[PDB]
């Protein structure tokens, strides 16, 4: 009919757009393509329970085709926490983002079979009664958390099982901990108790960073979090020797990390530690996605924060931070697609060209904005702050139960 | 650059209306060389015209062919959908948008020609049937 662009080998139809006046399909091209933008720009993924929510993340991030995905390519390593330990693995989102890896659950007592055949899918398993020693699994938790025959059966796949568990909940996660390393002099510390505290700075702590505080995902570090014993006067000689020389920052107020446990890290690492804590997890929240450093200077572009994730708090059951657990490592990553060979593809896959392309300038990274039921003055403040001029372009929310007044009150600041 | 291709520009043909095309190809006598592409693979470089029928006749749903004339031309299997937007009951720019996933760039430069910012030196807004028209082709369904 007309020289224009050829179409797609997959386009589904042929749309015939005709109108009496040219000003008004002009106005529906106008229309259509600002409702396209929104459409494809703002995306939730979860499933049915805890295990499945974990499986849904690391669907579509993980070894798919989906443009805007972190992976194009299977991975190597799979992280696996109990189901309802949420204390045996909540500092894991920088250990899973680091090893390139999703975060999936698992019953105490037996290995459940959705996780053994997501554990195929995003590894590429060929056999299950062969060896697959390329690929490793880590638990997160005690054996009265991840019992033995999970471990057992896991094992029988011929996979390597590596056991991260101590005799309670703080040495373990001090495990955990030193699994992610302290490569930065930057550390989290929370308490006992403080279990949003560190669903709030786990997308930070997940982001792969340059020693300038640069975004670099073929080199970057992540920052681990430690969880100790607020509830007390000084703190653990373990909990000392692990943070040494380092700039921790407490998320959490004087209930969880109490101030004699604040002047106890200043008197262990000899620098003060930067609290970000509100009166409550939402206004901590807040003040992370605020910070200037957490999300802006990072950036390689001329662009400011573009990007944002969306997962639920733990007002209600304390159980629902799961999925800010496995959200994390991706938020940590969004901006680009990398394939196995780690350059920025498009959509068909094919590398890009040119200086402009640079996948440390095309990835914008991207915070978990942590709300189940309401979103706080103060988040919205920080996120019009931070956005750049141009506006934003994607949006994830992640789980079940967040209220969409939260999402479409987002799209706003974001203007998608 | 001398290969048809998603984006390129050019002519885009549904696999029900190739017959015409393809005439108008023949009565050309190179409008005083014709190459078909079978799925991005060769056929004919220029009955071969009755192979060529043939495939265009059974052409399955990712199946595809292109052709090359200075000019270019791909032929698809994609359905036929008109809609005019001057009538109710109409699928919205935001229901289509939530069905299918269409190329941004494709509607920026044809807003610019219908706001008038370009001449229309190459016939995008049609004056056909009586009605000014535009041809669309999404990239997929949305899932
Ligand atoms: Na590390």
């Amino acid at each position: 009919a007309a020289k224009a662009s050829i179409a797609d080998e997959n386009s589904p139809v042929k749309l015939t757009l005709k109108s009496d006046k040219k000003k008004d399909l002009k106005d529906y091209v106008d229309d259509l393509r600002t409702y396209n933008n929104g459409y494809s720009n703002a995306i939730e993924v979860a499933g049915e329970d805890r295990i499945e929510t974990a499986i849904a993340l690391s669907q579509k991030y993980y070894n798919s085709d989906d443009e805007n995905a972190i992976f194009r390519d299977s991975v190597d390593n799979v992280v696996l926490v109990g189901g309802n330990a949420i204390v045996d693995g909540l500092v894991a989102s920088p250990l899973a983002s680091e090893k390139k890896a999703p975060l999936l659950l698992t019953s105490k007592d037996k290995l459940d079979s959705s996780v053994k055949a997501e554990i195929k899918r995003v590894m590429n398993i060929k056999s299950t009664t062969g060896i697959n020693t390329s690929k490793k699994v880590y638990l997160a938790g005690g054996v009265n958390s991840i019992s033995k025959e999970v471990e057992n059966e896991l094992k029988d796949m011929g996979l390597k099982v590596t056991r991260l568990a101590g005799d309670d909940r703080y040495e373990t996660s001090l495990k955990i901990a030193d699994e992610v390393g302290l490569d930065n002099d930057k550390a989290f510390v929370v308490g006992g108790t403080g279990l949003a505290d560190a669903m709030s700075i786990a997308p930070v702590a997940s982001q792969l960073r340059n020693a300038n505080g640069k975004m670099d995902l073929a080199d970057g570090d992540a920052t681990p979090i430690v969880v100790v014993d607020g509830k007390a006067k000084t703190i653990n000689d373990d909990v000392k020797d692990f943070l040494d020389d380092s700039q921790v920052d407490i998320i959490g107020g004087e209930n969880s990390v109490s101030k004699d446990v604040e002047n106890a890290i200043d008197d262990a690492t000899g620098k003060s530690p930067d609290r970000y804590s509100g009166d409550d997890r939402q206004a901590t929240n807040a003040k992370v996605i605020k910070e200037s450093s957490y999300y802006q200077d990072n950036l390689n572009n001329d662009k400011k924060v573009v990007n944002f994730f969306v997962a639920k708090d733990g007002s209600t059951k304390e159980d629902q931070l799961v999925d800010a657990l496995a959200a994390a490592p991706v938020a940590a990553n969004f901006g680009v697609t990398l394939n196995s060979d780690g350059k920025p593809v498009d959509k068909d896959g094919k590398v890009l060209t040119g200086s402009d392309n640079d996948k440390n300038k095309l990835v914008s990274p991207a915070p978990i904005v942590l709300a189940t039921d309401s979103l706080s003055s103060d988040q919205s403040v920080s996120i019009s702050k931070v956005l750049d001029k141009d506006n934003g372009e994607n949006l994830v929310q992640v789980g079940k139960g967040i209220a969409t007044s939260v999402i479409n009150k987002l799209k706003d600041l974001l203007s998608m | 650059m001398s290969k048809v291709e998603t984006g390129d520009q050019g002519y885009t043909v549904v696999q029900s209306k190739y017959k015409k095309a393809v005439e108008q190809l023949q009565k050309g006598l190179l409008d005083g060389e014709i190459k078909i592409f079978f799925e991005g693979t060769l056929a004919s470089t220029i009955y071969c015209l009755h192979k060529v029928d043939n495939k265009l006749d059974n052409l399955g749903d990712g199946d595809y062919v292109d052709f090359l004339i200075i000019t270019k031309l791909r032929i698809l299997n994609a359905k036929e959908e008109t809609i005019d937007i001057d009538a109710s009951s109409s699928k919205t720019a935001q229901d289509l948008a939530k069905k299918y996933v269409f190329n941004k760039t494709d509607l920026n430069t044809l807003y610019r020609v219908l706001n008038g910012d370009e001449a229309d030196t190459n016939r995008l807004v049609e004056e056909v049937s009586g009605k000014y028209q535009v041809v669309l082709y999404p990239e997929g369904k949305r899932v």
